[PDB]
RNA sequence: AGCGAG
């Protein structure tokens, strides 16, 4: 998660042993400091569950050099992992710059009650989404991600599933009763997830001009239900965001959901933008591995 | 050779009919196997009933709008594809919907003949006007997964008749997500998060329970194969 | 590249501290006079250490009782029981 | 409208920020209420001394800066500015 | 920049340094009078409230 | 090299096309290091040039503001929206009120003129409007909040402690080793915070009149005879490479009425002696635009207000003319 | 490896004693030259601060007596090409307008065209005067280094990512294995051969006896020779340098044959990674922005794994107090972690030893000292000795693990030559093997590098519709725009060799493989296959060659003409809805491994005139927090944690063990106090005569 | 070229009148 | 509905290679059916393999023995190719001992009762006039790969040298759905598993060995209720 | 000195 670092095992052992040796010294795994400090040194089986337990929410700044600006030191809670190597979040890369061909980077430890406060609460990986330079978001999601929404979200006329009005002989047998059905019909070889349908939704809001017609005045949209003329990926896509934020409905260039990610930040609180940001990582992976970009 | 570590199924409740079940600690790999095991099998193997085709009066060959009703064919449609009903009868039972006169028509103004219930008695299939009279017959089946609708071959057979996409199965939509416990001290388990959410016509316990046996049933045919076999057991 | 090999290595420190305090419990654990006399041999108390006159001196007892009591006072902080509570610091 | 925030991000900072004046004001004020609280802990069992809390049920392995958030949090503190 | 003409003006100067920026405070280790260092948020006093207090 | 490389890189290159592109492949892997050190020692420069511009109090209270344009109105009668507008007049304050055709107040003083008031200025028919930056503020030590306005990484007013001088320096010095080097780019953003004579020194008016100009060899005489009428200053061996500017549609014509500032000559004016024909705004004005317009140019994208700090650093020292009678050199 | 042996030789520097230094070397002598083409490289060249002032010499270039650089051409007279290969320096080139290797010849020795592209004194490459041109290039690469000439499809990559694969070629470390590529070069033979570090029989004759130690061959008059094998040998960078015969107990060989290949050799040519099947698509983020993720297959068979040697020297000297012993007699150090060390010290052989056991006892004299009183009286109660004489022994620095492969024993007392005042000097060799794990560093040869981010199971492997699982999985994110397409082509390639191929020549050759060399019409499976740097497998031969793909096992082609494979999703289980570029791609296993990075640090050594600890991974090494990370913490407004690390955790001498007893005690970190450093400015400035006082107010 | 090698087949459609030095 | 369970059915092409016919299945189901089949069949079937080999002239893995053409590292991989089916738990032992000019073979190792070499042509090491290689080899039951146990660990000589283990018996596996998907809509699924396993078992026993581990895992999910 | 990341 955005706020989340994995940290290597040896790594978090060597950097907390003056933690570590307390915690395993109170817990009675040592009699003293110097018992202590020879079962950190042999990292006897024992210490590993006190190293869990001393690391938890007890934040690392990760640096990268050159620090071009201030997102190039960032807080994040770490977590412990098996071998050798930082794990870091792909969103907050190009904050850092830093693409994984060997860039190496460096930990540091916030030691006293005001050092951790301030990597808490200033210097977070969740609470800097924004770049301070011009505002943009510098967290949103890029290459991989933006193709998997990109495809996700993109419309192709004429698919499988599509809708046709035709009448004289049969309905028009594109309509879905809700989102459910559509990724049921989806797992069929059925409904392409890229295909114009119109859909029943109850849980999304609608846009301005639909709201404005239907509604009017004040259309409480988590009960209320509507006709959505739309592709199934940009209705899953709009579940991604939170409720309140009205339906997009657009091809998700990297522009789009630059402009996305900057109206959210402006009008919601940074932690749902954080996880707003973290929902679209997700799902750009995962569509970016269904979408089939390759090249030959 | 015995497996080391019991996995454990426990459920958190988060509305009427949702949920979120989680099973830990798998072996280092058994959230997935098993994870889209259970979603396309809870999703389609939980027997189920459902309205497969409904005959508007007065809907023939324009298949547009009704006469004495708000809503057109495609939203008495959506309304009535979404309606609950157990059957527990054998082959196709048909059921009749007539209401006339200014007002609603709910899911309880239907007349369920013996073996089908409609445990959604209060859902809005649609406002009649003008005085006008709605007389829906619906035809409910029982199926297992989203059947989509079957084109009417004979063309003679009911012109009115429309097929309509059947929603067999009592469960809704299932998402799994394996997260990882333990890195170290366990080697990188796995544990799977399965939100469900199915309509009141089961609960999602009893559709994953239904699931698990079904799934037995295949896998110990497997078994059948050799029943005395090396396997990891959990004891 | 040279470190210094005379610095506070700070592990050591704080290890010599908890000595010092484990050391001082275990002392206050035994007789009144036995933890004065061990003290005063080893010049703990304030770093002086001196032998057997003097302390037989200060005391106004003769030198062997100093001597006697010494040798109990070892006997018994040698008993398992004193020694695990100091071992490690060795 | 969030989703049970995990972790480091719990309490919400905005949701704290709203209790204070900015971002600095939090940090400085949750820092010396952690130091107060870890002086609670340390300086109790020997003779009873004045610094109280923590005023929130603490979790079992909990360190004392998220005690001191989590009463932030709760309006359950008064500060004031120099 | 150019430390040996600066050291050489200052000196001839006899110029007093009040330590009031920021890499001044950070040469000589203390605390940057910039964002929680300044004296209104450093100087911070913290106390439980009386309601809480009562309860507790 | 107008050979030239005539062949894809799914085609394959033949031996000599690839000879050929090595060359700029090889400049381009040197560029990059040099750039990087020259970027790194900007941005060191900057950072200490603005070590002492950080928030201290809330508000000035200051009438004094910048005047910044928006829209443009069209020949036919039109509101186009300004291109660069995010990074000039996004996240300021509002100096003085905004007043629709003499009528009410659209956004009054002291509102973050976010995108939402843009919509309405641009929707009620103004372009002009007064609003409160670093430039202009009164405080003396640092800045306050409000004159410095939103803050970009926050997204809401900026706090009572924040080092803007350390963000704005480091804001203009990222995106230095992506400016791909008259002078153009970083060199021309390192001679433009330095306040170097730049390379092509072209002169620009001192009082309005009408431009005298010849036609010489190795060289030219932009005269301008004032209309104040005074003492007509002439122009010393401009050079002939260096071509006449394009003043407002026509260029620059023979007996023609010029401003106060127009450039006369192609290329850059060094800013020490627009400062001492239009005084410290003129300038002030010049400086940002022109490391803007070399930011711009590649596509990066800056907020005004951190060029505007590094600008307020620059200007505030005075020279003394006359002693008076106290320790003044 | 070889290769970076070879090319360590053949490198140009331009810097040195009398020669331009990285400072005052303008940037005029880093570029190209128009006289380079034939004499240096243009593509290999360090990347970091020394781009254009190292290079490596040409593949046929030569050095005139004079120092001069030479450069072979085929002299063409009266438009007939000849062979008559003369070496023209720089200038007799400009003087002469020379022609290029490609330039089709009628088989006459007539160029077959007017309009021959050529080359002019100017170093411009422009239209040309048909017929008297006076030479021609000999060949084509002959532009390109050693190193440069082992990238296959070379002309297809950007050269920025060729000298990045370049360059690269140079970091494999030698694997266990080695496999020769499915696709490489002609160079690969010749570069193995010439590197020195693969045997190659003196003169022919009959091989006598072969074991895995040394090979004797009876010549063919009476003599007989054994070449002896370098087993296990350390390289100076820590590789290992084993060698092992490739030659039978009868086969007659002759001379200059290879019989013993070396430690990244395969059957006497150069072999410096393996073969992986490979597939292009974005993979779940795990391979996101140049990161790979690898099957498990390459951990669990050991094909991409690497042994590493790594030597430990300690010597016991002569000291004023006495001298040095090295025995199994350490002070206070207990019968366990003495346990291996043999009777007379020094750990015995095949002994595994973890980060910080003893490999060589050593105990150096004390000399009187004062202990204290806390001291003496635990002596007393634990009855102890000082025993006047402290511990330096040998152990296994931090982080590091392995068997003991052998101990060399250097001593005066034996009359061996040693440094003056040591009496012995003991190196022991810890030998480790290393399997591939994520944070190592793999590459092509095409600049496609990358660490690895995962290592799946081989289960949730994407696998072809046969079941084949696929060994790595690339991003095709960072094929387009860095401009390597060459890559792809060897994907395909190498796929068409793996899999052999049968051009259907029923009626006549397709006019695709009119040019085609004959032979190459039909390939059986895993067929190694060369495609010369700048004459190759064009892309229409490759297309021709990918339709005929003769079926697997069955009657089925898993690859379609297009090139992609049509691959099953490992986790969900559901085929992937469009095929995916799949194929076999030679990947190295490059030296930037993980275990070598990875460094951390509590509390370690302080530098001597200032404390902020020493640098570096080989000390106890703090990671250096300079001016512009101060400044980015500076712009955050965290002021209290700047203070902290610029004071306590950096150079304050009395805060530090004080920050560390809090810490240990569950204690408040304290205030932080001066740092030493800015004491120590205080006492240069005053040492300069300037009168620097702190004024209280 | 070399007594024993690998009959590694190419793809190359140029003879080389030099041998590599 | 339906109406109608499913069934299995193998047919056996190789001692080693084998279809397995599914069928009916339901709509979607064949897939996700294979797939969990093969990743219980590629990860999870037990099996032995040689977990630890020492040569008698040798001190650790990189040495080599006089008169062999082969290091002992080459000799590890030429013995990581060999395929053994062991019948108990406990740690077994079996020896290898040539002398004088031959091919050492896998037929040469002497297998106690129980244990079985079933590639008894597998090639180890070629000596000369002048070699003799005597190696004992151990030999346990597990599932899965279990990288090489360090020597200090487990109570061990200097002489031992750790092997990796891959215990699983099985090359390869995939899996063919065949949808029916009629207009109908009376649709179903057909899986066809192709198991492929080395030798050491049928492939039917493979497949059923998965079936018992998957049916105890989701009788977990059965037991709720 | 060679070398890695930007
Ligand atoms: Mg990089
Ligand atoms: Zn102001």
């Amino acid at each position: 998660k955005l706020h989340q670092c994995g940290l290597p095992k040896l790594m978090a052992l060597e950097l907390f042993k003056p933690f570590v040796m307390k915690r395993l010294v109170d817990l009675n795994h040592a009699q003293n400091i110097k018992s202590a400090k020879r079962m950190v040194e042999r990292q006897r089986p024992q210490v590993w569950d006190v190293l869990e337990e001393v690391i938890a929410e007890h934040p690392v700044l990760l640096n990268r050099a050159p620090t071009l600006h201030r997102l190039g030191i960032q807080a994040f809670e770490p977590m412990l992992v098996e071998g050798k190597a930082i794990q870091l979040h792909p969103l907050v890369c190009e904050a850092f710059n830093a693409d994984f061909d060997g860039d190496q980077m460096a930990v540091h430890l916030p030691l006293s009650a005001e050092a951790q406060a301030e990597a808490r609460i200033l210097m977070l990986s969740s609470n800097n989404i924004l770049s301070p330079a011009s505002g943009r978001p510098l967290a949103m999601p890029r290459l991989d991600m933006v193709t998997g929404l990109y495809y996700l979200t993109t419309e192709v006329p004429g698919d499988t599933g599509e809708y046709q009005p035709a009448s004289g002989d049969h309905p028009e047998t594109g309509v879905y009763s809700s989102p459910a059905e559509a990724i049921m019909a989806a797992d069929r070889g059925v409904l392409s997830v890229r295909a114009k349908i119109k859909v029943r939704l109850t849980q999304l809001r609608p846009p301005v001009e639909i709201e404005a017609e239907l509604f009017g005045h004040s259309g409480w949209q988590p009960g209320d239900a509507w006709m959505a003329e739309t592709t199934l990926g940009r209705v899953m896509f709009n579940e991604l965001l939170p409720l309140g934020y009205p339906f997009v409905n657009k091809q998700m260039h990297k522009k789009v959901q630059a402009a996305i990610i900057n109206d959210l930040a402006e009008r919601y609180p940074m932690i749902v933008v954080a996880q707003t940001v973290d929902k679209l990582k997700d799902a750009g992976f995962y569509w970016a591995t269904r979408s089939g970009v390759t090249v030959s | 050779m015995l497996i080391s570590q019991r996995p454990t199924l426990s459920e958190d409740v988060l509305t009427d009919n949702r949920s979120q079940f989680v099973i830990e600690p798998l072996e280092p790999g058994f959230g997935y196997t098993l994870g889209n095991s259970l979603r396309r099998t809870l999703l389609s193997s939980i027997p189920g009933a459902a309205v497969t085709s409904i005959r508007i009066d007065g809907v023939l060959h324009e298949f547009t709008t009704v006469p004495g009703v708000k809503e057109d064919v495609t939203e008495i449609i959506l309304n009535l594809k979404s309606l609950v009903v157990s059957s527990e009868e054998d082959e196709p039972v048909t059921m009749y919907l007539r209401k006339q006169g200014p007002g609603e028509v709910t899911a309880g103004d239907i007349v369920p003949p013996a073996g089908v219930t409609v445990h959604n008695p209060g859902m809005h299939i649609a406002t009649l006007n003008d005085k006008g009279k709605l007389e829906v017959e619906l035809v409910v089946e029982r199926g297992r997964g989203y059947v989509p609708a079957v084109q009417n071959r004979a063309s003679g057979a009911e012109i009115g008749r429309i097929p309509v996409d059947s929603i067999y199965s009592p469960v809704l939509k299932v998402t799994y997500k394996v997260d990882a416990t333990r890195v170290e001290q366990r080697t990188d388990f796995d544990k799977l998060i399965l939100d469900v959410e199915t309509k009141n016509s089961i609960s999602p316990r009893d559709a994953l329970a239904s699931a698990g046996k079904t799934l037995v049933e295949l896998f110990g045919l497997a078994r059948e194969l050799n029943v005395e076999a090396e396997g990891i057991e959990i004891g | 590249f040279i470190e210094d090999s005379e610095a506070v290595v700070a592990v050591d420190a704080v290890s010599f501290t908890l000595l010092q305090d484990q050391l001082q419990s275990v002392l206050d654990t035994l007789s009144e006079r036995e933890a004065g006399v061990v003290r005063l041999r080893f010049g703990l108390t304030d770093g002086q250490p001196r032998t057997l006159d003097e302390i037989g001196q200060v005391y106004g007892v003769t030198r062997e009782r100093i001597r006697q009591i010494e040798s109990k006072t070892m006997s018994k902080l040698r008993h398992p029981s004193r020694s695990q509570v100091l071992r490690d610091y060795l | 409208g969030y989703d049970t925030p995990l972790g480091i991000t719990n309490p919400p900072i905005d949701e704290l920020l709203d209790r204070v004046s900015s971002k600095y004001a939090l940090v400085i004020y949750a820092a010396k209420r952690a130091r107060q609280i870890n002086d609670y802990y340390n300086q109790l069992g020997e003779g009873i001394l004045e610094y109280v809390g923590p005023l929130v049920e603490p979790g079992l392995q909990e360190k004392p800066l998220s005690i001191a958030l989590r009463e932030i949090h709760a309006d359950l503190l008064e500060h004031t500015e120099g | 920049q150019e430390t040996t003409r600066v050291l050489t003006d200052a000196a001839i100067n006899c110029r007093s340094d009040k330590l009031n920026g920021l890499k001044e405070n950070v040469i000589i280790g203390k605390l940057i009078p910039a964002g929680t260092g300044i004296n209104r948020y450093r100087n911070i006093a913290v106390q439980p409230t009386e309601e809480a207090r009562a309860a507790a | 090299i107008p050979r030239p490389v005539k062949s894809s890189f799914r085609e394959g290159l033949t031996v000599l096309e690839y000879f050929i592109n090595t060359h700029g492949a090889r400049k381009g892997l040197a560029d990059t290091a040099l750039r990087t050190a020259d970027s790194g020692y900007l941005t060191r420069r900057l950072v200490d040039v603005s070590q002492d511009v950080i928030v201290r109090e809330h508000d000035c209270q200051t009438e004094r503001g910048i005047v910044v344009e928006l829209a443009e109105r069209a020949p036919d009668g039109t509101l186009i929206r300004d291109p660069y507008i995010e990074t000039s007049a996004y996240a300021r304050t509002l100096g003085t009120d905004a007043v629709d055709e003499a009528g009410n107040v659209i956004v009054e003083r002291g509102q973050d003129l976010g995108d939402p008031e843009i919509d309405a200025l641009l929707a009620a028919g103004i372009t002009q409007v007064k609003v409160r930056s670093v430039l202009t503020c009164a405080t003396s030590t640092g800045v306050c909040a409000t004159c410095y306005g939103r803050s970009m990484a926050t997204g809401k007013l900026v706090d009572i402690g924040e080092a803007v001088g350390i963000v704005a320096a480091q804001s203009i010095g990222e995106p230095g080793t992506q400016l791909t080097m008259i002078t153009g780019g970083l060199p021309r953003v390192q001679e433009l915070f330095e306040a170097r004579v730049p390379r092509g020194k072209a002169p620009i008016a001192d009082v309005t009149g009408r431009v005298r100009l010849e036609d010489g060899e190795r060289f030219y005489k932009i005269t301008i005879v004032p209309d104040d009428g005074g003492e007509e200053v002439v122009y010393d061996k401009i050079s002939k490479r260096q071509r006449l500017r394009v003043f407002k549609e026509r260029v620059l014509s023979d007996g023609d009425h010029v401003e106060v500032g127009q450039q006369l000559m192609e290329g850059s004016a060094d800013p020490h002696e627009v400062l001492r024909v239009q005084g410290p705004r003129e300038v002030q004005i010049h400086l940002v635009r022109e490391v803007q317009e070399v930011y711009r140019a590649q596509g990066v994208s800056i907020h005004d207000k951190h060029i505007e700090v590094i600008v307020r650093q620059m200007l505030r020292r005075v020279t003394i003319i006359d002693s008076g009678s106290t320790e003044f050199l | 490896n070889p290769l970076s042996g070879l090319t360590h030789k053949r490198r140009l520097s331009a810097l040195g004693p009398g020669g331009l230094s990285r400072e005052r070397a303008g940037l005029e002598v880093r570029d190209v030259h128009p006289s380079h083409y034939g004499r240096m490289c243009p593509i290999e060249t360090p990347e970091g601060p020394n781009i254009g002032l190292i290079g490596s010499l040409s593949v046929y270039a030569r050095v005139n007596p004079f120092g001069f650089i030479e450069t072979p051409y085929r002299k063409v007279v009266d438009g007939v090409v000849s062979d008559e290969i003369v070496y023209l320096t720089a200038d007799e080139e400009d003087r002469h307008v020379v022609a290029q290797a490609n330039s089709p010849i009628d088989a006459d020795g007539r160029f077959v065209e007017p309009r021959v592209l050529v080359r002019r004194k100017a170093g411009e490459v422009e239209y040309v005067p048909s017929s008297e041109v006076d030479y021609m290039d000999v060949s084509p690469r002959q532009m390109v280094s050693v190193a440069t000439a082992m990238i296959p499809f070379l002309e297809h990559d950007d050269a920025n990512r060729a000298l990045m694969g370049a360059n690269m070629q140079r970091q494999a470390v030698p694997l266990v294995r080695s496999e020769a590529p499915l696709v490489g070069t002609g160079m690969e033979l010749r570069a193995a051969i010439d590197a020195g570090d693969v045997v190659v029989a003196e003169e022919s004759g009959v091989i006598e006896e072969v074991s895995a130690d040394y090979i004797t061959v009876m010549h063919d008059n009476g003599t007989r020779r054994t070449y002896r094998m370098r087993k296990f040998a350390r390289s100076n960078h820590g590789t290992c340098a084993n060698q092992c015969p490739i030659v039978d107990a009868g086969d007659r060989v002759e001379a200059g044959q290879v019989i013993a290949d070396g430690p990244c050799t395969d059957d006497g040519e150069m072999a410096l990674g393996k073969n992986l099947l490979v597939a292009i698509m974005p993979w779940e983020g795990h391979n996101y922005e140049d990161a790979i993720i690898l099957s498990n297959r390459l951990v669990e068979e050991d094909v991409l794994t690497s042994i590493h040697i790594e030597e430990h020297e300690i010597d016991a000297r002569d000291t004023k107090l006495g001298a040095e012993e090295i025995t199994r007699d350490i002070p206070n150090i207990s019968d366990e972690v003495l346990a291996d060390l043999d009777e007379r010290g020094i750990v015995r052989i095949g002994a595994e030893v973890r980060d910080g056991d003893i490999l060589v006892g050593k105990v150096t004299p004390k000399g009187e000292t004062e202990l204290t009183p806390e001291e003496r009286l635990l002596r007393a109660i634990f009855g102890e000795k000082a025993r006047e004489v402290r511990d330096t022994s040998l152990k296994v620095p931090h982080g590091e693990s392995g068997k003991v492969i052998g101990i060399r024993v250097f001593s005066r007392e034996d009359e061996d030559e040693l440094p003056a005042g040591v009496n012995e000097l003991v190196r022991v060799y810890v030998a480790q093997k290393r399997k591939i794990s994520d944070g190592d560093k793999l590459a092509g040869r095409h600049g496609n590098k990358g660490v690895i981010g995962k290592i799946l199971p081989v289960e949730d492997m994407p696998f072809l519709a046969d079941g084949t699982p696929v060994d790595i999985i690339l991003n095709t994110h960072g094929v387009p725009r860095r401009m390597n397409i060459g890559q792809i082509l060897e994907t395909h390639l190498g796929w068409c060799a793996h899999s052999g191929w049968k051009v259907d020549a029923a009626k006549g050759v397709p006019d695709w493989a009119a040019r085609l060399p004959d032979e190459l019409l039909e390939a059986q499976p895993n067929a190694i296959v060369s495609t010369p740097v700048f004459d190759g497998a064009q892309e229409a031969e490759l297309q021709g060659l990918l339709s005929c793909t003769l079926p697997n096992r069955d009657g089925d082609v898993l690859v379609d003409a297009d090139g992609k494979a049509m691959l099953f999703d490992g986790r969900s289980g559901e085929p992937f809805p469009y095929p995916v570029t799949v194929g076999y791609m030679y990947i190295m296993k490059l030296h930037h491994l993980v275990d070598d990075k990875i460094h951390a640090r509590s509390t370690g050594p302080y530098s001597m005139i200032t404390q902020q600890p020493l640098g570096g991974k080989a000390q106890f090494g703090g990671q250096r927090f300079g001016e512009m990370e101060c400044w980015a913490m500076q712009a955050y407004g965290a002021a209290y944690t700047l203070q902290e690390l610029l004071t306590i955790k950096s150079d304050d001498t009395v805060g530090r063990v004080k920050v560390y007893e809090a810490i240990v005690k569950g204690e408040n970190i304290p205030e932080p106090g001066i740092p030493e450093s800015f004491k120590v400015l205080l006492k240069e400035l005053q040492s300069l005569c300037l009168n620097v006082e702190v004024l209280s107010s | 070229s070399v007594p024993g090698a690998p009959n590694r087949v190419s793809f190359a459609k140029l003879r080389e009148p030099l041998e590599v030095p």
